């Protein structure tokens, strides 16, 4: 936004949240009447509600950066439920699981998740290792590098950023590391911006 | 602060029709929608600047009305449609009484 | 449930009580066509006491030396004795009073005299005295004709329902029945002259106020009547602090119209 | 054609206007809004008849703002053209595609195709015209057209005409 | 704020119903011959021939100048100049539609006087043809029963060829020699 | 972007108020930005209804090691009218 | 403000309820909805031409809303459509769909009973469509044959042939979200497909369905089965783009992505080699996701669950309870120009008065219109500013342009014009609505006269405690400020405390002398109580009305 | 006689607590419960199953189910009910809304 | 239909003004006065649009008519000038 009335290059405009307006500090003109509490709005997607009682909790958060655009809902046993239908419907979802070579490469994330928990590594490290891997796995710069060592290299790339200290020898023992190979794969990815 | 169902009951029980309307519209929700006069839907593509209206589907650019209803009502109505129910609103009568 | 049930019920411009469909619930609000905020518990008299006492209080026999109005009561008193033409007005007056007595005893079987009605006639009379400085020792300027017919005329002016048709006029007459019983009992010839000792100026004013006050008491079309009834039953149910099932748990049975009810009994007379 | 129609418009007055010159301002507002308009439903709302007997009626006061709304009933002369209507008018434009004929408030375009065989667009004429051995149609001439079709554009009504058939054209 | 009519109609939700307008005298839903007064009584459709339309608008605007001068208290070629004066006094000045309409009627009218206009109104009303046909009969100058029946297809068998010919002979005589 | 109408001036370059500064409603206690490109303002102001003096400020890291700050604000509540006993 | 529209302002008189014609659902639509992907045109910051805004509604402080533009505060949202691979029953009508099948002849389409049947002729006579359908059903649910030969209304010696087809009727039963028949040594039992039901429903006569309570224009039986899905615009199902690795999508958006994913799969299955049983499998899954999006709390069926274990907030769920769109958002709603604090009693206040803490009075506002009466005073308030008590917070121009008086440099200077509104502080004698919850009767909400006072509490007279059901043991009460000259009259004229003294509840006064006053009034009245001159004078003067006569 | 018994019964519940509610209020409730021809319950399957507005009936207890059936029944709400005008955010036809106010030019011009 | 308009003679409602009518009248006129409408009474130094409207009401100089709708759709128009204020 910018004030029509005045218009001096740097627009000195204030958000008077409690009064619910976006105002021009210089002239006094209210530029917007509709204002939302962002923090309280975010609390309808992410909340204390696991029960499903909350009329406020109406949405669900997602990680575009990692999950991409995959919106899905579990078919599960509710209060009244004949197990027959839950099986039938889930059996049906199985036949409809004809996902791509990369929509099946999200199983490489399931590997990193199993490798981080085993390495006693934090959630942020996974979300960094799963990030660096999702960006370098398809790369020509990496080509036919030992696939087992490429994802182990992204675990060190994740650990370096999240300040969680882990030795190359530690990650080397965690999966299986061909020292020269997982040192070369950790450099092509490091070169990949 | 919540001007709820029971508080509503009291304002009715008094007879203050306008104070009720004020509290429900002006003091809260208060929204403006353009409705087609053929189907009772809010499917008008109102281009306020260009003074252009039009509800294609009825191919009507003529029979348009603007209504002042609470936003939550507009929501209810859009929720009813999302579920295949048509809450057709009309500005004319057709019944007597 | 009471609110949501009685929600749409309101008084209409024809003194009727209908819902959002125009379906008649009551034909005239609260049977009488009155706003409850303008009602007061008032003594019906005529209903109670011995027949002997009633004949003392109300009977006026201008044709009998002892049962005539003593000339201490009115100027007219000396020339009123044995007035055949006038006695017909009083015979009719008293007739109506006994008609009222048999009637009220049919309405309130047990003989309860204190019923809420509009217009506090007692206080109007009190105020007429307090104002005109009524001399409790001097004979009134009022004529039998002044009283008899004035009270007759006031009855005609106490309208709840205006409507030229017969149905409406009967409806109007029926709604004023009980109140007119009170009016007649209170404004009887003997009572006015003996008990109240009112002047013509005083009595005319007394009538004038009865009219304006009565009219003021009548319901206002628009009265949210239904929500009112619901809140008026609802609120005191909240105040209920708990071998027949009683209070809140029994009110529950009633509103649900529960077929399997807790304490079923029958009072065999 | 050219009809007299009984019509009613709703005008919403602001309380500062609830003065003695109320009726005057509303009869004026009717003429502002209505007179000279064009709707597909009615055609050209041309002239409001009986300026004295215009009926203002009572004004329902709205409940949020203090403003009042009146349904002003008036009589007017309207002009609505119809497919099949034969109309006399004047040539007002003349291109290589045909010519337009002004007929009262509206123009009628006679395409170079709904025209007699030998009557053809000549550009060497001044101004350019349609030149048959027995006809010259240009920028000022009187013509009799048949309305072939109307196109409703809520501000104006356009039409397409013909002079091909018998009894039509130059007059 | 869109200007309404004198008749009621059932909003069947199915907009799709509207049929075309013609020379089958299939005018609009508005313009059908059995229409309604502002006083609610069913009256017949009012279609005017020019001359008739010219006298109407003229009269209308003169009554208006009066009204404006009242509130102020507290040859054909000559007609073209005169009407342009009246319009600059009675109309919004912005009425290009009405200014053209008037230029048109002043130049295209067959009958000038109210007396003549009535003589047409009389002679044509024995026929009992649709009010649209009489207007076209008063506006379009025909010499033959065929010219008329061709330019006005709507007729065809409503009137006799010879009877219509009499009407035309009478209208040509009534035509004002400007 | 979307800065609070409050005063940022009480904050030292570390995005924190030094303990001892007297605060007031809408005043900013924790200066924070969620860079996304230049950056939004994710700062922490004092509850409007309140005021007082900053009591203690602690800077730390959690199990996984995230820099987190805790700010103590001391006020003296004196008995007044609507107060319950 | 919200920009001007030339469209005529009218009031809703009637609400025509109905069902969507799949043709209408398609007709309204502004977009195709082909992808179960929200936005991110692959690692991007924009909406895909497939789910939210594929030509759709507006969000993100950006106008772009297909020609309409408008954006957030003006755009109502525009509906898209999803075209279903096969038909699905609408959850809500599975019940009615079963009841319609039981009435009508399967494969034939005719009504099982006629004007020929004595008890049916009676049922067909019912005026209430709802009551009529119940009557029609009860009779022909037992009719297990579409008759062709029927005895005449003269004598059964000669049989008048009615509508054709002499087929057996199935004993229809609900099994999950499927309808299962049984035609009568051992019967034939199979599943009635949505497709059949739909074609059988289309075949039901207008007169026939019209008797079943349906309507030829707004609600036909065939429309109880879904084919074309109205896709709600984002304002119905909001999104929040947090911090580029955090994005919040509405449960309904998830559920639509499931419908689409399911639909896309079945489409491919039917297009390719149809393996029958593999298709009916995919179908029932689409049937679920569609059903489960409208209502997730289905009996017998498993629930749609969001990863967290949380069950999906369906459309039914949102409208449903007290806190639901009806009860909690329309019949009731939180409001502006409202205040709440603790209550305390003031024996010095008048009955009809309410004590207002200065802080509240300084926050709450009245928009007074500039007239040549208030003109000078309003200028002075504007000049005083929002900080000082008798003052003003905002000035509202003819245009709608509102100015925050705490930012205008030439505050006192503002040359006010008639018609401009000045949003001034709540002042002494302004009429306010006072309320103690639970608002159990009309006297729980009464209009009061303001008295701007010191200290954080609403001060009230005690004789007013009785109707509110108030005690000064930490109770709180609510204030509501009327914003119109009209609404304040409704308050001062019908709701004002003095008008509530004698109550219609029980034809007697609802307020009397209580507590201290009540205790002391007896004590002052005893024959022993005697006052001497010194105190008599003080007492006399204490009566504000006193005639000055000892 | 049922209506009489029902008044008596309600009256007696109010009179047990030693309270008093003016006759008319309990009359109205009882009158409602019976005008149907039988004893109509003040429950979801009683008073709420009448043939009033759909938006009216949905505000109490059956919301969605009432609205689905209202859709399939092609029901018409004439919006007379207080509930409907509140949902619609309109001036209710109650008290101050039970009539309509107009200006008369004739009298305006008379006064000034 | 506008046939539902009940004639002057033949009106059957209270010749008196309902608490609601008067409340709406005062509210309406007071709104109009604040909207900058012309006042139909000499304001003897008055300033409050309500106090002003009440003066108009008491002098019976308010050009407003109450259209009382009847349960069937019929209506009776009553001028404030004719209606009785007794409340
Ligand atoms: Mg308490
Ligand atoms: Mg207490
Ligand atoms: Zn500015
Ligand atoms: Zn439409
Ligand atoms: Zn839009
Ligand atoms: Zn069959």
């Amino acid at each position: 936004l910018t004030c029509p009335e005045c218009k001096v290059y740097p627009p000195k405009i204030v958000e008077r949240f409690s009064e619910g307006d976006v105002v021009c500090a210089l002239c006094g003109l209210v530029l917007s009447d509709k204002l939302v509490d962002t923090r309280s709005e975010w609390r309808t997607f992410s909340n204390d509600d696991h029960n499903g009682d909350d009329p406020s909790r109406v949405g669900e958060a997602s990680n575009p950066l990692l999950d991409g655009n995959n919106l899905s809902t579990r078919i599960g046993k509710g209060e009244t439920t004949d197990m027959r239908f839950t099986k039938e419907l889930n059996k049906a979802q199985g036949k409809n699981v004809m996902d791509k070579k990369d929509n099946e490469v999200q199983a490489a994330f399931a590997k990193i998740t199993m490798l981080c928990d085993a390495a006693e590594l934090p959630k942020i490290v996974k979300d960094c290792a799963k990030e660096a891997y999702k960006l370098c796995h398809d790369e020509k710069t990496l080509k036919g590098k030992s696939m087992e060592s490429i994802m182990a290299a992204s675990i060190l790339i994740g650990c370096r950023r999240a300040e969680v200290a882990r030795t190359f020898k530690e990650i080397q023992s965690l999966i299986h590391v061909k020292t020269k190979e997982f040192g070369k794969t950790l450099n092509i990815m490091k070169n990949i911006l | 602060l919540r001007f709820g169902e029971m508080e509503r009951d009291c304002m009715i029980a008094h007879g203050a029709a306008s104070f009720l309307k004020e509290r429900l519209m002006e003091a809260s929700d208060a929204f403006r929608v353009h409705i087609c006069g053929i189907c009772g839907l809010m499917t008008v593509i109102a281009k306020l600047n260009h003074n252009q209206f039009e509800c294609k589907g009825c191919d009507n650019k003529i029979d348009i009305y603007q209504i002042h209803i609470p936003y939550a009502a507009k929501l209810l109505f859009q929720e009813l449609m999302a579920m295949n129910i048509t809450p057709r609103l009309y500005t004319d009568r057709s019944r007597d009484f | 449930r009471l609110v949501k049930a009685l929600e749409d019920i309101m008084v209409h411009y024809d003194n009727t009580t209908r819902n959002s469909l125009g379906n008649v619930i009551q034909f005239i609000y609260g049977e009488d066509g009155m706003d409850a905020a303008h009602i007061e518990k008032q003594s019906l008299d005529t209903i109670g006491g011995s027949d002997a006492a009633f004949e003392k209080r109300y009977r006026v026999d201008l044709l009998n030396t002892d049962h005539t109005l003593d000339p201490s009561l009115l100027e007219s008193g000396s020339e009123i004795l044995g007035d055949l033409k006038l006695q017909v007005l009083l015979d009719e007056e008293y007739k109506q009073l006994v008609k009222d007595r048999k009637f009220l005893r049919e309405v309130f079987v047990d003989g309860e005299a204190n019923w809420p009605l509009p217009v506090n006639i007692r206080r109007i009379i009190q105020n007429a005295q307090q104002t005109f400085h009524i001399d409790h020792t001097k004979p009134s300027d009022l004529t039998i004709k002044d009283i008899v017919l004035g009270v007759k005329d006031l009855q005609e002016n106490l309208l709840v329902l205006r409507g030229k048709n017969e149905i409406i006029q009967n409806a109007q007459r029926d709604a004023v029945t009980l109140f007119c019983c009170l009016l007649r009992s209170r404004l009887a010839t003997r009572r006015v002259l003996q008990e109240y000792r009112l002047t013509k100026q005083a009595f005319d004013w007394v009538l004038s106020n009865i009219e304006a006050q009565f009219l003021r008491s009548v319901v206002h079309p628009g009265e949210m009547v239904g929500v009112l009834a619901a809140q008026s039953i609802g609120e005191p149910a909240t105040q209920m602090t708990l071998k027949v099932t009683s209070g809140v748990p029994r009110l529950k049975e009633i509103l649900n119209v529960a077929k399997n009810m807790k304490t079923p009994s029958l009072t065999v007379y | 054609m050219f009809f007299i129609k009984d019509l009613s418009l709703n005008i919403t007055l602001h309380p500062s206007f609830f003065g003695p010159r109320m009726k005057q301002y509303l009869k004026t507002k009717l003429l502002e809004e209505v007179e000279g308009s064009c709707t597909g439903k009615f055609g050209y709302i041309l002239c409001v008849l009986d300026y004295d007997n215009i009926d203002i009626q009572r004004g329902r006061i709205l409940p949020t703002d203090g403003s009042a709304e009146f349904n002003v009933k008036y009589r007017a002369v309207v002009f609505k053209p119809f497919k099949g209507e034969v109309v006399d008018g004047t040539v007002v434009s003349c291109s290589q595609h045909g010519f337009e004929v002004q007929v009262g408030p509206m123009k009628v375009f006679v395409t170079k195709h709904l025209m007699p065989q030998d009557l053809t667009f000549n550009a060497g004429s001044n101004p350019p015209s349609y030149q048959s051995s027995e006809d010259v149609i240009t920028i000022k001439s009187r013509i009799r057209v048949k309305i072939e079709g109307c196109i409703s554009q809520v501000s104006s009504i356009h039409a397409i005409g013909s002079i091909k058939e018998d009894y039509l054209g130059a007059i | 704020v869109s200007t309404s009519t004198f008749q009621t109609r059932r909003r069947r939700l199915k907009k799709v119903e509207e049929e075309e307008n013609a020379a089958t005298l299939q005018l609009g839903q508005e313009f059908q011959l059995k229409q309604i007064n502002h006083q609610g009584e069913e009256e017949e459709l009012i279609a005017l021939n020019l001359s008739e339309a010219r006298l109407v608008i003229k009269e209308a605007l003169v009554e208006r100048r009066r009204a404006f001068k009242r509130s102020q208290k507290k040859t054909r070629e000559k007609e073209l100049e005169s009407i342009d004066v009246l319009l600059e006094q009675t109309t919004g000045g912005n009425n290009k539609d009405l200014k053209n309409t008037m230029q048109y009627l002043t130049n295209f009218s067959r009958f000038r006087d109210q007396e003549t206009v009535g003589a047409v109104i009389q002679l044509l009303k024995s026929t009992g043809l649709h009010p649209f046909e009489v207007a076209q009969l008063g506006s379009l100058a025909c010499d033959t029963a065929d010219e008329a029946k061709t330019l006005i297809p709507s007729l065809n068998n409503k009137i006799s060829d010879d009877e219509l010919e009499r009407i035309l002979k009478e209208l040509s005589n009534l035509e004002t020699l400007y | 972007l979307r800065m609070k109408h409050g005063t940022y001036d009480k904050l030292d370059d570390d995005g924190l108020i030094a303990p001892g500064v007297r605060v007031s409603g809408e005043d900013v206690i924790i200066g924070k930005t969620t860079p996304i490109s230049s950056k939004r303002d994710a700062s922490t102001p004092l509850r409007s209804t309140e005021n007082g003096i900053v009591d203690q400020v602690l800077v730390t890291t959690n199990q996984d090691g995230l820099k987190f700050v805790k700010v103590r604000v001391r006020t003296t509540k004196i008995p007044q009218i609507g107060d319950k006993f | 403000g919200q920009q001007y529209s030339s469209a005529p302002l009218r009031t809703v008189k009637e609400v025509q309820f109905g069902l969507f014609s799949p043709e209408e659902v398609r007709a309204i639509s502004v977009a195709k909805i082909r992808f179960p992907e929200t936005m991110d045109e692959t690692q991007t910051r924009a909406k895909i031409g497939g789910l939210n805004d594929p030509r759709l509604g507006s969000i993100d402080r950006n106008l772009k809303c297909q020609t309409c533009q408008e954006g957030m505060n003006e755009c109502p949202g525009h509906f898209g459509h999803i075209d279903l691979a096969k038909p699905v029953f609408h959850v809500g009508f599975i019940a009615k769909i079963k009841k319609v099948c039981e009435c009508v002849c399967m494969h034939c389409g005719k009504l099982l009973l006629d004007e020929h049947n004595e008890l049916m002729r009676q049922a067909l006579a019912i005026k209430d469509s709802k009551k009529r359908f119940a009557a029609i059903w009860t009779l022909c649910k037992t009719k297990m044959v579409c008759e062709t030969d029927v005895p005449s209304e003269d004598d059964p010696t000669q049989l008048v042939s009615r509508g054709g087809c002499g087929n057996t009727q199935p004993t229809i039963r609900k099994d999950g979200l499927k309808l299962v028949g049984s035609w009568k040594d051992e019967p034939e039992l199979r599943v009635l497909s949505t497709e059949e039901i739909l074609n059988i429903f289309k075949h039901i006569s207008v007169k026939d369905f019209t008797s079943l309570g349906f309507n030829e224009v707004f609600s036909r039986p065939e429309w109880m089965i879904l084919t074309c899905l109205p896709v709600p615009p984002p304002p119905v199902r909001p999104s929040i783009s947090f911090n580029e690795s955090q994005r919040g999508e509405d449960d309904l958006t998830f559920k639509l992505a499931d419908i689409l994913k399911a639909n896309i799969s079945l489409e491919t299955l039917e297009h390719n080699g149809a393996p029958h049983h593999a298709i009916e499998e995919a179908e029932s899954l689409l049937q679920f996701h569609v059903a489960t999006y409208m209502d997730n709390d289905i009996a017998g069926q498993p629930q749609a669950l969001q990863k967290s274990g949380r069950p999906v907030k369906s459309i039914r769920a949102r409208l449903k309870g007290k806190e639901g769109r009806i009860r909690g958002n329309l019949m009731g709603k939180r409001v502006d120009f409202s205040a709440r604090t603790v209550i305390s009693g003031d024996p010095n206040l008048e009955l009809d008065q309410v004590g207002v803490p200065k802080s509240i009075a300084k926050t709450l506002t009245y928009p007074e219109v500039v007239t040549p009466y208030n003109i000078d005073r309003l200028t002075q308030l504007v000049r005083n500013g929002p900080n000082e008590h008798p003052g003003a917070k905002y000035v509202i121009r003819d245009s709608g342009d509102r100015i925050d008086l705490r930012y205008s440099k030439r505050a006192g200077d503002i040359q006010l014009q008639y018609g401009w509104k000045v949003e001034r502080h709540i002042m002494d004698n302004d009429p306010v609505l006072f309320n103690r919850q639970p608002s159990l009767h009309k006297m729980s909400m009464m209009a009061h006269r303001v008295k701007v006072i010191p200290y954080s509490t609403f001060r009230l007279n005690l004789s007013v405690t009785s109707p509110y059901n108030a005690d000064f043991d930490g109770d709180e009460m609510n204030l509501h400020v009327p914003q119109s000259e009209e609404t304040r009259a409704e308050l001062s004229q019908l709701c004002a405390v003095p008008l509530q003294i004698v109550s219609p509840q029980s034809n007697k006064p609802c307020m009397g002398i209580v507590q201290d006053t009540l205790c002391g009034i007896r004590k002052l009245t005893l024959r022993d109580t005697f006052i001497e001159l010194d105190q008599v004078l003080n007492m006399l003067y204490w009566v504000p009305d006193w005639d000055g006569v000892i | 006689a049922g209506r009489a018994a029902l008044y008596k019964e309600v009256y007696n519940v109010i009179a047990s607590d030693g309270s008093y509610v003016n006759y008319r209020h309990m009359a109205l409730l009882v009158d409602v419960m019976t005008t149907q021809g039988g004893l109509t319950s003040v429950t979801r399957h009683g008073f709420n199953r009448s043939n009033t507005g759909a938006l009216m009936r949905c505000s109490f207890e059956e919301t969605v189910e009432i609205l689905f059936e209202a859709g399939a029944s092609a029901e018409l709400d004439d919006c007379r009910g207080v509930s409907e005008n509140v949902i619609l955010g309109q001036m209710a036809p109650i008290g101050t809304g039970a009539f309509d106010v107009m200006i008369d030019e004739e009298s305006l011009v008379k006064y000034m | 239909l506008k046939e539902k308009a009940i004639p002057k003679d033949q009106r059957a409602t209270t010749p008196y003004m309902t608490k609601y009518e008067r409340a709406r009248i005062l509210g309406t006129r007071a709104l109009q006065i604040s909207m900058n409408a012309p006042v139909f009474v000499d304001l003897e130094g008055e300033t409050d649009p309500l106090r002003i409207a009440m003066k108009e009401l008491a002098e019976k100089k308010i050009p407003l008519v109450i259209r009382r709708y009847l349960p069937d759709g019929s209506f009776e128009d009553w001028s404030v000038e004719e209606l009785i204020v007794d409340l």
